[PDB]
């Protein structure tokens, strides 16, 4: 009588909505325990939402091996670093196959124990606790030289065309203690050409902006909690700036870098967010919505939609999870039980097995002009450095082609888009619908489920002359809070260009009031004024809402209103679509029409928020219903 | 006889059954004890540690000829180490262990396997007895053995035991990359299992006047090789591990007259173990750990009769276990045990009570812990032999040294566990007819609590594994096992024996969902099988005696998660095996045959340790 049968997960595999901004593919590499080999690669695809736990095994019909500890995505091959079983999977990426094995041996048959991989110029690099970095074609596949780096390395990367190889030393600790160096290894004659002092037992180091290496070092006892950050500058490769925060691995984009500690005795783990321009941590807590965070395994940042991966290991005996969390803190989703001990989240956006079609998602954007604000200035504005105006308005037809999205700064700053075809009016019901980032917390002041929102108001047009130009009568669609003393009608709003350019944008209106939208050190461009504009000062015109954030302290929560405003509420579960039929003239008269062209976006709040800034529109992607 | 009569669960192999459960060093036939989950790893000269009924494996005491043995570096005791050539008598005590005349450090342990070296008999005239039972076979092994017995003055006997153990041990077991069905797999060789066991022995049993001074000398050098796990793509270990333990042991017994009998225990362990991984990655060229024990154990245990019938004990113990590496611990211990009304009535109660107080200074805990133990044996129905049987036992693990003292990776404020057991059995024996010269049949419903289990869960970093008291494990199996010798006609033994648990282990450590062990609630414990039975069959014919015998394993599962990817198949290890005896001219020869693994599956108990396939063995063996 065997009634011991495996009893299931219970929790579902996703806790919330997985939607990304242009990702097809999202791998997670767990690696199980030692002397275990029940390590593992799942992956994600969001283009057929389809979650596969054990890939690598369902394609080779072979495990992936023993504590896999690296993933990475390079030229259409995904390069596994395996630890204990000492390999390399180099599997190929549109069909998933492996294709060559790479044995990471010595001269006999002990094992090298790679642990991380950096790509530069064809060639793989590849360090392992034997003290070697490796050399490997992506061609032939084979291991084409060895460099001796010392001490036992961790993680290695690339910049300024030279390896940057952490000597941790760490199996050292009961003999002559770990390891103080980073090595510098180049391309050209690929020798060690310089060893950098810097600090006990380095680990994960990675690249950053403004041309420089930041690498995490340890303590000489680990559970001492002597935690550094160092930054090394790469042109005389020499440690620069030792910040005294305690890290264990970071994530970095622009100037800033999201990173977790997580001491051993108490079990604490916090998860920071710190400029590395500035040298001082701007948000203690990164979670900031009351996600409850336990064990985080390792941090990651998704390179082309801006979200951070956080990986939940718990005992390191469960099944962990993979958190995706956006840049202001608030949970997007979680997978539950993707495998066990996930380590490395990667991301693609090539997929694994049209613009003239029309894939009811809109087609071309006709006018941008968006206000001041945080995002602005920077690749989710549509804007890179010395580009024109029209070169935005085509950067901005290119990010909703592939479902990036796009901001509108502060208030009364509009996009106005089209579609490959009219959207005939659909009586009774909606007709199309505006996706938004805008994410729900689980628990609010009120209800109406609250979170970040963001509303504006939007305008529908028909192309009755044909021209595919927006010079026709723009009509307001009748909100929730239209036709109420909840509105401002009327409101004209003017903003100045700062005289310094990293200044605070200065903003008056015509209803007396005067005020800044603030600089705030998580986006740190050149002026949170758009570049692209000519003129000293700029103007918008448009009815003003009632603020809908209330200060709680740091926990600012945007209030929904009910309906009728773009980026009000989360892009699914009713009260994100929108129907002709609440559309009115200036009069306020309903106008009855029978297709629909045109789409205008303006954001309906004026109000400063603190470390979230101004109250910005974004818009992902406009979708018809036909 | 013995197995019914005991108030605390006891399990016995004889001779004649040690030889009909074909096996070497020990832990092969340990699996068979119906209770047993035996924690292992690759073949010959593996670490075997065992587990009595899905306890912790520290809560084993193993005693080696009237003494328990006590490993403190990683206290799991290697049960390999102990070979089968001189075994006379193993015996499982789930409890008490029936009479109360033991070492106090028998008592306070939740189960005790009791190894009872081969004592001489001593047939008129014939000084000196000469046997060896040379086996040889299954890839490379080779056992020469020696038994010098003597006698010297009477009442003075000395036994010289001698066993030399090379092996190779390479197995041709199979190797699957993954745990699903649709997996491609691979016919791998075992590599680096080497074990060159070397075993002395010099025993003197000196019967005086009744007065036993039974003393050993016990010496054992050791060269296995520690084989890895079963890694993917990659297989290629040299850890050598060396073993040079040694003890000298004494043990007196003195018969004062009536109501008095008094006894000495004493014993000298000085243990050397030095792994060396040449492979590993550290900088001055591979790990050379080197680790030194020695105990210095005393007893002075007495026992006083009242009555014919009812008895006390007194035992007190002592002990110093010095450790030195390369921190450099040393554990002053002393035991006492008042055992209390042991009454052996003929059919009414056989009550027994036990509290043991124990003592430790160690930098660590000074413990003095009380721990109770009764144990009842009510037997009604005079016209049958049928036992009620009840014992109650709380006993506590040690936190060994290694779970202390090693390099920062063991916590040193370890709570030192518990083991609550509630065993209440039926034991029915009867020799009705002469078709059926012996039956028996034996169950125990057993209801085992440990809380704060000392549990070693990985950091994943350096210092990889940590010790913490994170463990609320709940047992409540049910182990059944039978007896059932048949005689058909004449000379024809058919000697049956069987044994089933149904092992229920449920970690309850934490009863919330929104937790890390949230998951493990009421989930069944990492290498525990449910359904966990045994079986064996001997056929003794004068012209050959056949023996079978056979180990079923359910599901078991890993990490107490329970989830279908890290599950563990259910086995069956069947095994038979041929015996004879030759007459020449007053020397016995022995001719055995093994077939170990019969059906040829590769299989595994800890996962990517797999176990050997079929393996034949060979003996040859010379006595007088
Ligand atoms: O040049 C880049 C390419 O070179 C190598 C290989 O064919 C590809 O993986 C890609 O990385």
């Amino acid at each position: 009588c065997d009634d011991l049968e495996d009893k299931p997960s219970i929790v579902p595999e996703s806790n919330g909505d997985v939607f990304e901004t242009g990702t097809a593919e999202m791998y997670i590499l767990s690696e199980g325990l030692f002397n275990q080999n029940n390590s593992s690669l799942a992956r994600y695809s969001f283009n057929r939402q389809r979650c596969t736990n054990n890939y690598f095994s369902a394609n080779n019909q072979r495990g992936l091996g023993d504590t896999a500890n690296d993933i990475a995505i390079y030229g259409n091959k995904i390069y596994v670093v395996v630890n204990v079983s000492s390999t390399v999977e180099v599997i190929d990426f549109p069909t998933g196959k492996s294709i060559r094995q790479i044995s990471m041996l010595r001269d006999n048959g002990s094992s090298r124990q790679p642990r991380a991989i950096a790509f530069d110029k064809d060639k793989a690099y590849i360090c392992s606790y034997d003290g070697t970095v490796a050399r490997i074609d992506t061609t032939s596949l084979e291991i084409e030289e060895i460099v001796t780096v010392g001490r036992n390395a961790e993680d290695i990367c690339v910049q300024n065309g030279k390896l940057y190889v952490s000597n941790s030393g760490g199996l050292d600790y009961s003999g002559p203690g770990v390891d103080t160096t980073v090595s510098v290894i180049d391309i050209t004659t690929f020798k060690e050409t310089k060893k950098i002092e810097v600090g006990p037992n380095p680990g994960k180091i990675l690249p950053g902006l403004e041309e420089a290496v930041y690498v995490v070092t340890r303590g000489t006892d680990i559970e001492a909690g002597d935690y550094h950050l160092v930054k090394i500058d790469s042109r005389t490769d020499a440690v620069a700036i030792t910040y005294d925060e305690k890290v264990l691995s970071f994530a970095i984009d622009g100037p800033i870098a999201y990173l977790y500690t997580y001491d051993y005795q108490t079990k604490d783990s916090a998860i920071k967010v710190f400029d590395l321009n500035a040298g001082t941590v701007i948000r203690d807590n990164f979670i900031t919505d009351g996600t409850a965070i336990q064990t985080p395994f390792s941090i990651q940042l998704n390179p082309f939609s801006g979200n951070i991966y956080i990986t939940e290991a718990y005992n390191y005996t469960v099944k962990g999870d993979v958190l995706c969390f956006n840049q202001q803190g608030q949970l997007q989703y979680r997978l539950n039980d993707i495998g066990l001990n996930p380590n490395t989240v990667v991301f693609s956006d090539k997929a694994s097995q049209d613009p003239n079609a029309p894939s009811a998602f809109a087609n071309k954007v006709f006018e941008y002009i968006p206000a001041p604000g945080q995002f602005i200035n920077t690749t989710t504005s549509a804007y890179e450095d010395g580009f024109s105006a029209g070169q935005v308005l085509e950067h901005a037809t290119e990010k909703l082609k592939k479902k990036s999205v796009i901001s509108l700064g502060g208030f009364g700053g509009t996009i106005t888009v089209g579609f490959h075809q009219s959207i005939r009016n659909s009586k009774g019901e909606y007709d199309f619908r505006i996706l938004g980032n805008a994410s729900y917390n689980q628990n609010t002041g009120t209800g109406a489920l609250g979170g970040s929102a963001e509303p504006g108001i939007v305008l529908v047009s028909k192309d009755e002359n044909g021209n595919g130009l927006p010079d026709d009568e723009w009509y307001e669609l009748a909100g929730s809070e239209y036709g109420k003393d909840t509105e401002t009608r009327n409101y004209e709003i003017t903003y100045y260009r700062p005289q310094p350019a990293n200044g605070d944008v200065r903003w008056t209106d015509n209803q007396g009031g005067e005020g800044f939208v603030y600089r705030n050190s998580y986006h740190q461009q050149d002026s949170y004024y758009p570049n692209w504009i000519e003129e000293d000062e700029i103007t918008f015109r448009g009815t003003r809402l009632k603020d809908n954030a209330i200060n709680e302290g740091g926990t600012w929560v945007g209030y929904c209103y009910p309906w009728g405003y773009a980026d009000n509420h989360p892009n699914r579960s009713e009260f994100s679509q929108f129907k002709i039929d609440w559309a009115v003239d200036q009069n306020g008269n309903h106008v009855e029409l029978d297709k629909i062209d045109f789409v205008k976006i303006y954001t309906a709040v004026n109000q400063n928020v603190g470390w979230m800034g101004e109250i910005s529109t974004e818009v992902m992607t406009v979708e018809d219903l036909h | 006889t013995r197995e019914v009569r005991s108030a605390s669960p006891l399990q016995v192999f004889n001779k004649e059954e040690l030889k009909n459960l074909q096996a070497l060093q020990v832990s092969d036939a340990v699996k068979h004890f119906a209770g047993v989950t035996v924690k292992d790893y690759g073949g010959i000269g593996g670490l075997k540690t065992v587990s009595i009924r899905s306890l912790g494996a520290q809560h084993t005491a193993v005693s080696y000829d009237g003494i328990t043995v006590s490993d403190c570096q990683t206290g799991q005791v290697d049960i390999g180490r102990f070979s089968l050539n001189n075994v006379d008598r193993l015996s499982l005590n789930n409890g008490q262990s029936d009479n109360i005349f033991q070492p106090a450090r028998f008592f306070a342990s939740a189960g005790i396997l009791n190894i009872q070296t081969l004592t001489p008999h001593f047939k008129e005239d014939k000084p000196t007895n000469i046997a060896a039972e040379f086996k040889t076979g299954s890839w490379g092994l080779v056992n020469p053995s020696l038994f010098l017995e003597q006698q010297l003055n009477k009442k003075w006997s000395m036994t010289a035991n001698g066993e030399w153990m090379s092996s190779d041990g390479h197995y041709p077991f199979t190797l699957r990359y993954g745990n699903d069905a649709d997996v491609q797999v691979s016919k791998e060789k075992r590599r680096n299992t080497d074990v060159e066991n070397l075993r002395a022995e010099i025993s003197a049993f000196a019967n005086l006047s009744k007065e036993q001074w039974r003393l050993k000398a016990y010496y054992y050098q050791s060269s296995r090789g520690l084989p890895n796990a079963t890694t993917l793509y990659y297989d290629f270990s040299r850890q050598n591990l060396r073993d040079k333990n040694t003890f000298i042991q004494s043990q007196y017994k003195k018969e004062f007259s009536r109501k008095w009998v008094f006894q000495t225990s004493a014993k000298w362990n000085w243990s050397y173990q030095n792994y060396q991984d040449p492979d590993a990655l550290t900088s001055v060229g591979g790990t050379d750990n080197s680790y030194y024990q020695q105990e210095y154990y005393l007893s002075a245990s007495a026992l006083y009769r009242i009555w014919n019938n009812l008895s006390f004990s007194l035992s007190t113990d002592g002990s110093i276990n010095t450790m030195n590496a390369n921190v450099s611990p040393t554990r002053y211990s002393w035991l006492t045990a008042f055992a209390g009304k042991y009454v052996n009535e003929w059919v009414t109660l056989s009550a027994s009570a036990l509290a043991t107080v124990i003592n430790e200074k160690a930098n660590a805990g000074n413990h003095r812990k009380l721990s109770p133990n009764v144990s009842i044996s009510l037997k009604p129905f005079h016209n049958e032999e049928l036992r009620f049987r009840f014992f109650y036992k709380d006993i506590f693990r040690l936190p060994s040294f290694n779970d202390l003292y090693y390099d920062k990776a063991g916590n040193i404020n370890l709570k030192p566990e518990s083991a609550t057991q509630y065993n209440i059995g039926i034991t029915y024996s009867k020799a009705i007819n002469n078709f059926i010269p012996y039956l028996s049949a034996t169950v125990d419903a057993y209801h085992n609590k440990v809380t704060d289990k000392i549990v070693a869960t990985p950091t994943k970093n350096l210092f990889i594994w940590s010790m913490v008291n994170l463990g609320k494990v709940d047992i409540k199996g049910i182990d059944a096992t039978a007896s059932l010798s048949l005689q058909p006609l004449d000379k024809l033994r058919i000697n049956l024996s069987g044994n089933y648990t149904y092992q229920r282990a449920l970690d309850v450590t934490n009863s919330n969902p929104n937790s890390p062990e949230g998951k493990v609630y009421k989930h069944q414990i990492a290498y525990t099988p449910r359904v966990s039975a045994s079986g064996q069959a001997g056929i003794e014919t004068p012209w050959l005696n056949l023996s079978y015998s056979f180990l079923f394993s359910g599901k078991r599962y890993m990490l107490g998660q329970n989830i279908s990817d890290n599950r563990l198949d259910s086995y069956s290890d069947h095994s038979i095996s041929a015996y004879r005896d030759f007459k020449i001219q007053k020397v016995t020869a022995s001719l055995n045959l093994e077939v170990l693994n019969l059906m040829n599956r590769n299989y595994e108990i800890v996962k990517n340790f797999p176990m050997p396939g079929r393996s034949v063995r060979v003996t040859i063996g010379v006595r007088y």
